[PDB]
């Protein structure tokens, strides 16, 4: 197979509107954040900017395609493919994707969409000054997809939380964390998953 | 009717 | 039924350009805001700037299944529904969709809609740093339908949503519906009126 | 006939890119514009920003259908309908449309489309913080349609005034005034029809 | 033909992707700027922002209908036909367009697209308050189309100008030209225009 | 054959989403930034604004056409055509391009695109007002294709900030483009970029 006939197989096959799942099983979605910058910080107004690639990954079995004498991975729009319908439930901004909206699908059926977003959030910056310094928390989860529909988990995230970050910012991050939370909400019995990731961070003075 | 309400001068055009 | 076969029978029976009223019934919309933030509080050109989760729910008996070895719900991109044509009659802004625009339906026909949602009022900001503070009105209704065709219901005060990060704190949430009817036309027209009375923290 | 029945009948018929003219007789439209707030006024550059409800309406027999046993009404997406090509000529910005984009259609194929608007002009800002205040003026007809193929007509109902203005306003609106004319440009030897509005306001106290 | 049956005859013979050349010749377009604002100068930064409408004329002969009991003209989505790529060679911001993006096909095949455009420009700002003024110079031609294949050509400020605008309109030349690059082996035709303002 | 059929050519045999490698050797991109602007140099948040038009080449014989008695080259709007997916890796802000989205194709299947861009990025700018000025430095590759699917050169011309306002605060002192690989931790893999380097300082 050429990648031209794995990508017309995947647009056939492939529903962006139909989660792919087999009756109550989730769809397992790993999110892991990279910080690139912390921008534009208003001590007066509690608001910060962040430039950070977010790193998800999920399968999807309809995808898959045999992998011998053919490539191992296609770069596809993210218009042919399901994607969560992951939201920053706290961000006061809307996600300004910079990169081209393409994902990696690999020949086992997972999917990896890594975009750079610049988005704003409301945040504490009144310590970004203090050796402590500030942080900035964004949460994130499936907007519509219970937990028996998507599942959401932070990765191992071994390495440098400042590996990606510029050298040239204002600030510096102290520290990165992950934490994962699960919503249950009077009116509806099951429960919405999210991770909650902080970014402990000062000014470099 | 003629005024006031968004949805009433859509159906009562003034 | 498996959800491919909800999802086209959805698109067979949905038509997001009609309004699904049954037997010349109005379609039944409740609506209501939970705050989550409020941004700018511009004491210079009497405006705010909130951000708020607009739930919205109405029935289209239509898009309904047999949910008997079924998923009970789906998740469907609101550009193969009918929504409600919803505004804030006061706003100053284009309402900005912070979130995935899918609505959920579920197996009865009701469908849920729930938008975070960024939006710009005129509201009188100047008492905002005292105890009592300031209170933002903001007005929802149809923009097209009279209330034969589209009523409109609130399902207050709760902060449960609101960021704890934010320079300000809400006292209060109201809201009351408001139905006139008018010497010229025999129908009546419905609005929820919401009022948020918010605080400078101390 | 149903909802159903009428939008489709509607969807046949109807061309978007194709001005209902009936008999080379020009497309009479009208318009008027409620004021609901003015929002910047720059002193220094001679520039304002103003929200209005733009009242527009106009026939289209194509749309038309038998009202017997059957709504008078119905709200269809402006993206199935004509609607005329209006501009303001003196606009210094993209009219931001804030309401849905739908219009009210009568069984007759009379056409009412009143978005709100937020827009931002040049206008003459001296005179604010006087008594007799200042007036912007807002010139509105088709940008691509001469006097044979639109006519543009202020509405008969300056029996109004401030009911729709915002009380929250730092502005006042002293009168609104509309005048019709037809003006003719060197580009092109046909003359284009408009209404030129008038706001009078000033500065609160 | 009625302008439904038009439109329709438009859509079947017009190829908005094919740049509607006769015999090898180039296609002629003439553009003209007319000025109607100069908005923020930023004697800092030395940038401004003008409203111009851009008066844009060319034939595309394969648009061309005749008569019998027809319109003279009709206007026309412009996605429906070919435009020619224009671009400020020398802009700072991406154009933004004002009014309905329609443009007038005449029943020779003649076309008329003016678009009402707010865009950004560099210009040294620094004697806008002097008697002589400043002067903002704007390169405009084809963005992938060389001289073979489209010439520009000028034909006035035009007394459109905004009563309401700090600035004020000293004069406006515009005048023919070509540029080459060192990324492109052949010549692309402009028009630059001389914008010469100064405050009120 | 006229432009009509040349297009209509490559309406049929052009996949805008198939990357069009020949027997998985990586296609070869080429890109070069010519500067024309430095537009809000920021000297409180280490931030500049570059235009910037951003020529890239690379070819793909499957657009090819037999150019006897026949145009040699046509205009095409890109989304008919595959484009290599080029980010500028360190960019603060989603590229603003300024110009029509058309791509010249040339008979023997190469093609040209050369978007005019505006762009922020982070800076070290406290050196823009000496002598020896600051650098901007800029890394262009491929967000999603490694090594063996796409390869990034420069192309060798500084020679000349030919492109450059004159009406600038800024002027150039240098430019120079160089070609590297980046791994990070996310991904095993290589990506080919061009790291361009902007020497610029405040005009007297």
């Amino acid at each position: 197979l050429d990648r031209a006939d794995i990508l017309y197989n995947i647009r056939q096959t492939s529903r962006p509107d139909v989660i792919p799942t087999q009756r109550d099983r989730p769809v397992a979605v790993s999110v892991s954040l990279k910080f690139i910058n912390i921008l534009e910080v208003n001590e007066i107004t509690n608001e910060v900017d962040v430039v950070f690639w977010q790193q998800t990954t999920w399968s999807d079995r309809t995808l898959a395609w045999n992998s011998s004498h053919s490539p191992d991975q296609v770069s596809v729009p993210i218009s042919s493919l399901w994607v969560p319908d992951l939201a920053a439930y706290n961000a006061i901004s809307k996600p300004e994707v910079l990169t081209p909206q393409l994902a990696r699908v690999v020949s086992d059926g997972e999917v990896l969409y890594m975009p750079s977003i610049r988005q704003r959030f409301s945040c504490d910056v009144s310590g970004v000054d203090t050796e402590s310094g500030a942080t900035c928390r964004i949460k994130i989860g499936s907007w519509t997809h219970h937990s028996r529909e998507i599942s959401v988990d932070p990765t191992t995230e071994n390495s440098d939380d400042s590996e990606y970050f510029s050298q040239y910012s204002r600030f510096e991050i102290l520290d990165v964390t992950q934490k994962k939370n699960s919503v249950t909400y009077s009116c509806c019995p099951e429960a919405y998953e999210d991770v909650e990731v902080s970014l402990n961070f000062r000014k470099k003075g | 009717c003629c005024a006031r309400n968004p949805a009433c001068r859509h159906n009562h055009p003034c």
